[PDB]
């Protein structure tokens, strides 16, 4: 009566260790995925190093465990803007490269999408693909030639 | 929160700032080593009741066995984890990170302990019949070294350290290549190297004191 | 060996449950047919019941076995499909998920019972002492690389790319004007050839 | 002996675990603790057997004054000797201590190199650029599928007796 009894408590005890075990393995092998894609690199997946645009992270050895201090990039400060898909020009339609058209009112600009760094919208960094009766959207501004003023001088 | 952005088919938002944000996240990595016998555990001392356990045959044949594999992959998840650099790797101790401060990870060679001040409270908040406790196989000393020679590789070499040999970058100039890899341009990192080392090092030292604030987060 | 332990580990938990028909379980004899022959069928039933009980939880504890490694051959099985939808069937931009070093390619080969992936990957070799610059100042204008970093060998500056030495002249071509030179620290004195 | 400070009234003394910890002798006004006879593990640390026969004994978790030997935290190493310098770990015993098969040949005991030391020159303005690379191919082996296996509790608990 005694042997059944006890056999029953260790035959629980295992399958409770072996289910618990698992789950440990399965946020091991969780971290170590974490290592060598946040420690050892940058990620381009969105919320697996933590929250925002992922930078770096550091490791911090625990015990039983392991620490990561994901170093991220939040946006703080941002305000009203006016956007235009393109610009129209003579004949030609202007897409930016890697950048938005914005304006601020009165005149359009071209910048990055994580910071607001306006520049003069030129030819270096737009490219021309067909007319503008297309694009639905598009707006009327000129397009300065930074090559242009060496020519008449 | 109830939220209701402006949509509009001309309308667009740009963020003319940012904030450098460092967040805990926390993971376990392996349990605690235990082994049971069953001839000490169900009857010790007694020769009339190891005559009657051999009649049940084998099961407790493959009830050490089961947690023999569970305690060999215990130290076997440790390896995957923090065992992922072959070599060693110490920060030269002239700490120009370009205004970046890394005390707070880095290891104290004061204490008899080499490990870091973020390390140090983390191992503070967390404390026979046939059962016994079997040691790991790396120490917690061991654990650290890893640790500090993923730390010396980070932040000298980045992630050349990773996919083969260890290349030399100052940590003001590779900054701003984790900045290329989420569309940010190089010169805003070098027309705000103060502003984001005082953002860095701020939010580095909250996080000791948000570990500090509530024992629920370990 | 991560393939010889599953054909081990299935092997051996199927002869231990072979053995577990030659135990009594407390009965007087662990075959079947010689409790019947010997002991009469109005007290057989208890007999008979100490060898249902033992049988009963082999196959219990059998069951629950194979039910803990389906899951973690799964798990493996999961992470077999997700390799080869990601390193075979295109290029894997995460670090040490198919092989160490740059992944550029890798191949399947078949295997039993079990997958067996060929991670092509990209090491660099041979790298020696650089000298380096965030930016270059020029008249009233800073420089800052596109996609290579400004080196020097000694003597002269030159742009490159970053996993593979390849100096270029530094043009405006290559090179973007943001501000002037008072505010990026390290900053050095060097010429930008005009192209034009 | 103990220093435990129990009640006049008070004989027994137990743990959280309800075991016998501390009992006094009835006669002297004393305190005895109560900490179980010392046992573990026998394990064989042993290279193969095509290399040597010679072996090292491992009895886990005693002090083994009891029973070259080392201490370790593990327990206590019979026939494999300690030396000083580090080795890269083969066969593991625990708490960093790893035996091997070096040297006229014995078995010794030594702490677990972590790696080889390097420290790669850092400067504000020195980086490393690779002139030349290496084309690696590395082989992962992840396993698929278990055997197809199916019990039948007709045959397997009672076959051919239909009074089962
Ligand atoms: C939109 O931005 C442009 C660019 O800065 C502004 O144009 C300049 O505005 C300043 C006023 O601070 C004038 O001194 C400059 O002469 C303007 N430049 C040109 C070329 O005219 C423009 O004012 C901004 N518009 C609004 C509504 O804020
Ligand atoms: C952008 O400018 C062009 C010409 O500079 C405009 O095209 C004119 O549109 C009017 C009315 O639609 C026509 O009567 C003219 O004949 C067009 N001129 C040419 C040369 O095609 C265009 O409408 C402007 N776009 C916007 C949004 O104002
Ligand atoms: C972007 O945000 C940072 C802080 O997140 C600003 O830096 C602060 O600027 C004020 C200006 O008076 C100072 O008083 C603070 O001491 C600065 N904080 C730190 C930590 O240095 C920065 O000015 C913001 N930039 C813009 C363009 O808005
Ligand atoms: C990095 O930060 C630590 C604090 O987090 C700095 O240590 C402080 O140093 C000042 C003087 O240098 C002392 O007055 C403080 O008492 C120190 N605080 C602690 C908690 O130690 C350390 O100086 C910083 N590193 C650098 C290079 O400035
Ligand atoms: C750094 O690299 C430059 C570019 O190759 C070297 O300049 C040339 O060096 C060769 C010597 O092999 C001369 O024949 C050329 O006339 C040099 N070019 C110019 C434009 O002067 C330079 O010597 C290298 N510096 C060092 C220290 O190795
Ligand atoms: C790069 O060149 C500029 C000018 O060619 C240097 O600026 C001069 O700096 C000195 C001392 O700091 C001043 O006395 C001059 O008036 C500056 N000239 C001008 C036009 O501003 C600058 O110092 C040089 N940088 C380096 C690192 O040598
Ligand atoms: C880059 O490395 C490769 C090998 O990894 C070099 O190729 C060897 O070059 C030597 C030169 O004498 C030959 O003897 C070998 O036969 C070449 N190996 C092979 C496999 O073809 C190559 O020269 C290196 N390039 C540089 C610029 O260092
Ligand atoms: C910003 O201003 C524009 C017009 O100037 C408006 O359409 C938009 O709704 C505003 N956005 C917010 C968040 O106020
Ligand atoms: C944008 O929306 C306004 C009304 O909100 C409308 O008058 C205008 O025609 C729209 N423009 C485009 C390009 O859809
Ligand atoms: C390479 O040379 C530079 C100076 O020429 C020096 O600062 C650097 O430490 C050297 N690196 C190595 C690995 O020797
Ligand atoms: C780089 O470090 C040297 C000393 O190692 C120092 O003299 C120099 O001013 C530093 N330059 C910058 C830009 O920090
Ligand atoms: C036990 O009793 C005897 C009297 O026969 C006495 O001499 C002895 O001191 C007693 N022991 C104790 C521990 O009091
Ligand atoms: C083992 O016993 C000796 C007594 O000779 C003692 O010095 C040593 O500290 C003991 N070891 C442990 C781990 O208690
Ligand atoms: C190891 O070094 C210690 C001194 O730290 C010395 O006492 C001991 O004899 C050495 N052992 C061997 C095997 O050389």
């Amino acid at each position: 009566r005694l042997i059944t009894g006890r056999l029953q408590s260790l035959q629980t005890y295992v399958t409770q260790q072996l289910i618990r075990a698992a789950e440990i393995r399965a946020s091991a092998n969780l971290a170590a995925t974490k290592m060598s894609e946040c420690v050892l690199g940058q990620s381009k997946r969105v919320d697996f190093c933590g929250k925002g645009y992922h930078l770096m992270s550091f490791p911090q050895s625990a015990p039983h465990g392991v620490v990561f201090l994901h170093v991220t990039y939040v946006p703080a400060q941002e305000k009203n803007f006016t956007t235009a898909p393109a610009i129209c020009h003579d004949g030609k339609a202007h897409f930016p490269r890697e950048g938005v058209f914005v304006s601020n009112g009165t005149h359009w600009f071209v910048t990055q999408r994580n910071f607001y760094e306006p520049q003069i919208i030129t030819t270096d960094n737009t490219f021309v693909s067909g007319n503008c009766d297309v694009v639905i959207g598009i707006v009327n501004n000129t397009v300065y030639d930074p090559l242009q003023p060496e020519l008449d001088s | 929160a109830e939220n209701s952005v402006a949509y509009s088919n001309n309308s667009i938002a740009i963020p003319t700032n940012f904030t450098i944000s460092v967040t805990t996240e926390i993971l376990p990595v392996s349990m605690t080593k235990t082994s049971v016998d069953c001839t000490m555990y169900i009857c010790g001392d007694s020769t009339e009741c190891s005559n009657l356990l051999l009649q049940y045959g084998s099961f407790c044949t493959q009830l050490n066995r089961a947690l023999t594999g569970i305690a060999v992959e215990q130290d076997k998840n440790t390896q995957e984890v923090f065992a992922q650099v072959k070599q060693i790797y110490k920060t030269p101790p002239i700490k120009d990170f370009g205004g970046f401060n890394f005390s707070q990870i880095l290891p104290d060679p004061s204490k008899p302990s080499k490990r870091s001040p973020i390390e140090d409270l983390l191992f503070n908040k967390v404390t026979f019949n046939g059962l016994t406790v079997l040691p790991p196989l790396l120490t917690d000393e061991m654990i650290a070294q890893y640790t500090s020679a993923l730390l010396a590789g980070t932040i000298t070499s980045g992630w050349t350290f990773g996919a083969g040999p260890a290349l030399q970058i100052p940590f003001p100039m590779q900054m701003a290549y984790r900045f290329n890899g989420i569309g940010v341009t190089q010169n805003v990192l070098y027309e705000n190297q103060k502003l984001i080392a005082n953002q860095f090092n701020s939010a580095i030292g909250k996080i000791q004191d948000s570990l500090s604030s509530t024992p629920s987060a370990l | 060996g991560k393939l010889q332990d599953v054909v081990n580990q299935n092997a051996q938990a199927l002869n231990t449950l072979v053995k577990q028909l030659s135990s009594n379980f407390g009965a007087i004899s662990s075959v079947l047919n010689d409790i019947l022959s010997r002991l009469d069928p109005p007290e057989a039933e208890v007999q008979i019941d100490r060898l249902i009980t033992g049988r009963l939880q082999s196959l219990q504890t059998y069951v629950t076995q194979q039910l803990i490694r389906a899951a973690e051959i799964r798990a493996s099985a999961n992470l077999a499909a997700t390799k080869m939808s990601e390193c075979v069937l295109g290029q894997s931009k995460r670090v040490d998920f198919c092989g160490k070093g740059y992944h550029l390619m890798s191949f399947p080969q078949s295997a039993p019972h079990g997958v067996v992936f060929l991670h092509v990957t990209y090491v660099p070799a041979q790298e020696k002492n650089f000298t380096t610059a965030p930016a270059i100042c020029h008249d009233g204008k800073a420089h800052f690389p596109r996609e290579g970093v400004f080196v020097s060998n000694g003597t002269h500056w030159f742009v490159t790319q970053r996993n593979f030495y390849e100096p270029q002249i530094i043009t405006t071509d290559n090179t973007f004007v943001s501000g002037n030179c008072d505010v990026v620290i390290g900053i050095v004195n060097n010429t930008v050839y005009d192209p034009l | 002996e103990s220093n435990k400070k129990f009640l006049p009234f008070q004989q027994f003394g137990r743990d959280i675990a309800d075991t016998t910890d501390a009992v006094r002798d009835p006669q002297t006004l004393e305190i005895l603790d109560i900490t179980p006879c010392s046992f573990g593990g026998v394990s064989v640390i042993t290279p193969g057997t095509n290399t040597s026969n010679q072996v090292a004994v491992l009895y886990q978790d005693v002090n083994c004054t009891e029973v070259n030997v080392f201490q370790t935290r593990a327990g206590c190493l019979i026939g494999a000797e300690h030396v000083n310098n580090s080795y890269e770990c083969d066969i593991p015993i625990g708490a960093g201590i790893c035996a091997s098969y070096q040297t006229s040949q014995s078995i010794i005991a030594y702490t677990m190199s972590l790696g080889a030391e390097n420290s790669v020159a850092y400067s504000n303005n020195s980086i490393a650029i690779p002139t030349n690379f290496t084309i690696s191919v590395t082989t992962e082996i992840l396993p698929v599928s278990m055997t197809k296996t199916s019990v039948d509790c007709t045959m397997y608990i009672c076959g051919d007796s239909t009074e089962c």
